[PDB]
DNA sequence: CACAGTGCTACAGACTGGAACAAAAACCCTGCAG
DNA sequence: CACAGTGGTAGTACTCCACTGTCTGGCTGTACAAAAACCCTGCAG
C-alpha cells in the first residue's frame, strides 16, 4: 500500500487506508481466518456505504447505495456488536 | 465572364492557392544559381526595402528586429530567467503562457519545451574541459549530468541499508559550468584590468567557499520506497573570488569577488541528501 | 574570375539593388497583372508560404503581429488575473514587468498603479 | 466519491505537396417565358 | 557590521493628450566611378 506512519491523520492517508486492498495486507496479518473474514466484509460494508456522504449528490450519481444504506448500516452495526463487542 | 474577389487579408490562408504559383516558382528558379536552398534571406531583402520604400518609417523597427536581434518575441533565456528567477512553478508558468496568448496575441512568453532546450546549456555535464594533470582515481567523462548520490551501492539486503536517497553533481564538472557561466564578469574584470589578453592566459587562482550543513523538521512522502529519516542534508559551494598571478612579482592579483556571498542569489548546491546529522555512517558514505 | 562572392548578412542597400531588381521587377509585374499594383498587400503576404512550406509557429506568431493587432497593452483587469491566480508577489511581478519592458519592450504587462 | 497541481513523459494532435476533385459562391449569360 | 525582500504612499520626475510650421533624412528611375578581391595571364627567379 506505500504508506507511511503519521501522528495526526489526514483524510489522504484516510483515502489509501480505507480502500479494500489496503486491508488486504491487514487481513494477511491476521492469524485467525473467520477474522480475516470479518473485517474484510467490514470493510465492503464501508465502500458500500461511504460514497453517499462523501459524493456531492447521491440522489443521482449513487442511487442503490442511497436506497440500500439503512439495511448496509444495520448489517454492520449487527457486525460490530457480534465479533467486536 | 468571370467573378469580382474581395480582397486577400480576409480569405484564410488557405484561399491563397491560386495567387503565388507564379512566385513560388520564379523564388524556386532562382535559388538554384545564387545560393543552392537559402530560402530566408531572398524574400527578407526585397521586403524590408521595399516597405520602407513609399515610406513611413514606423514598419522598419519591428521588421528589423524581427529575426536575428533580439527575441521577437522574447528570446528563451530572458523567458528561462523571467520563469527561474520570479520563483514560477512550471505548470503555473504555462498557465500564464496560455493566458497571454489566447488573450491579445501574438504570443509573447515562449513555451515551456523551448525553456527546456533552452536548458541543457546553463547545466553541468555540457562545457567540454580538460584537467592537467588528470584527476587522480576520477573518470574523465565531462558530459555527466545530475547523478544519483548513493553512487553505486549494491542495496543488498545482506548489507548495510541502502535507504537514504540523494542526488549530486560530479563536483568537478559543477564547478567547471558555475565558473564558465562567470566567463563574463571575468573578462569584464579583465578589460577593467585592461591587462594582457593572449598572454597571461594560464596563470589563473580560484578561491571556492564551500559549505555543509544540516537541516530538521522536513517531512516525507509516501512514496514506492526505500525508507528515509526527515531530516534533509544540503551541501553547497560559492565561488568567492577568481585571481591572476603570471608574469611573477605582483601579489596575487584579483579579478573577480563576490559582492555580496551573503546573498541566496550566490550559493551553489551540490548534494542533495535525506540524512541525520547524528549517523556519521551515511553521512561519510 | 570574380571575387569571393557574398554571404548576404553583412551587406547595406544598393548591392542588394539588383541582387534582387529582376525578381522586384517580376513582382511589380504580377501584381499588375492580376492585382492591379498594390506591392505593400503583395509583398507581405509573400513570407508566408516560403516559410510555412516547412517552418516553426512563430512565424505565425512574429508575422501575425504585423500593421492591425494588437496589444498595445494587455486589458489590466486579464494582467491582474495572472498575477493573483498565479501567485505572483508584487514585488515578482514588478520584477517581470520591469525585466518583459527592457528587453524589446514594447511592453506587454500593465505597471501596477493601474492594478 | 476534495481538488489544483506535480515535471517529464507519452504521441495524440497541429503542419506540406501535388494531383484533382467536386461543391459552392456569386457573375455572366442564354434560354424560354408575361 | 547579512540579504532580498514587502505593499502603500508621497514624493519626484518624466513623458504624454490639441493647436503649427519647418527641418533633415531618406527613398525612386540611370548615370558614373572607385574601391574590392579574385583569377587570369604576363614577365621574371
Amino acid at each position: 500500500m506505500k504508506l507511511k506512519p503519521v501522528m495526526r491523520m489526514n483524510g489522504n492517508y484516510a483515502r489509501r487506508l480505507m480502500t479494500r486492498e489496503a486491508v488486504e495486507a491487514v487481513c494477511e496479518l491476521v492469524p485467525s481466518e473467520e477474522r480475516r473474514e470479518a473485517l474484510l466484509k467490514l470493510m465492503d460494508l464501508y465502500l458500500q456505504m461511504k460514497p453517499v456522504w462523501r459524493s456531492t449528490c447521491p440522489s443521482r450519481d449513487c442511487p442503490d447505495q442511497l436506497c440500500q444504506y439503512s439495511y448496509n448500516s444495520q448489517q454492520f452495526a449487527d457486525l460490530l456488536s457480534s465479533m467486536f463487542k | 465572364g468571370g467573378r469580382p474577389r474581395q480582397h486577400l487579408l480576409s480569405l484564410t490562408r488557405r484561399a491563397q492557392k491560386h495567387r503565388l504559383r507564379d512566385l513560388k516558382n520564379q523564388v524556386k528558379t532562382f535559388a538554384e544559381k545564387e545560393e543552392g536552398g537559402d530560402v530566408k534571406s531572398v524574400c527578407l531583402t526585397l521586403f524590408l526595402l521595399a516597405l520602407r520604400a513609399g515610406n513611413e518609417h514606423k514598419q522598419a523597427d519591428e521588421l528589423e528586429a524581427m529575426m536575428q536581434g533580439r527575441g521577437f518575441g522574447l528570446h528563451p533565456a530572458v523567458c528561462l530567467a523571467i520563469r527561474v528567477n520570479t520563483f514560477l512553478s512550471c505548470s503555473q508558468y504555462h498557465k500564464m503562457y496560455r493566458t497571454v496568448k489566447a488573450t491579445s496575441g501574438r504570443q509573447i512568453f515562449q513555451p515551456l519545451h523551448t525553456l527546456r532546450n533552452a536548458e541543457k546549456e546553463l547545466l553541468p555535464g555540457f562545457h567540454q574541459f580538460e584537467w592537467q594533470p588528470a584527476l587522480k582515481n576520477v573518470s574523465t567523462s565531462w558530459d555527466v549530468g545530475i547523478i544519483d548520490g548513493l553512487s553505486g551501492w549494491t542495496v543488498s539486503v545482506d548489507d548495510v541499508p541502502a535507504d537514504t536517497i540523494s542526488r549530486r553533481f560530479r563536483y568537478d564538472v559543477a564547478l567547471v559550468s558555475a565558473l564558465k557561466d562567470l566567463e563574463e564578469d571575468i573578462m569584464e574584470g579583465l578589460r577593467e584590468r585592461a591587462l594582457d589578453d593572449s598572454m597571461c592566459t594560464s596563470g589563473f587562482t580560484v578561491v571556492v567557499k564551500e559549505s555543509c550543513d544540516g537541516m530538521g523538521d522536513v517531512s516525507e512522502k509516501h512514496g514506492s520506497g526505500p525508507a528515509v529519516p526527515e531530516k534533509a542534508v544540503r551541501f553547497s559551494f560559492t565561488i568567492m573570488s577568481i585571481s591572476i598571478r603570471l608574469e611573477g612579482e605582483d601579489d596575487g592579483i584579483t579579478i573577480f569577488q563576490e559582492q555580496k556571498p551573503n546573498s541566496e542569489l550566490s550559493c551553489r548546491p551540490l548534494c542533495l541528501m535525506f540524512v541525520d546529522e547524528s549517523d556519521h555512517e551515511t553521512l561519510t558514505a
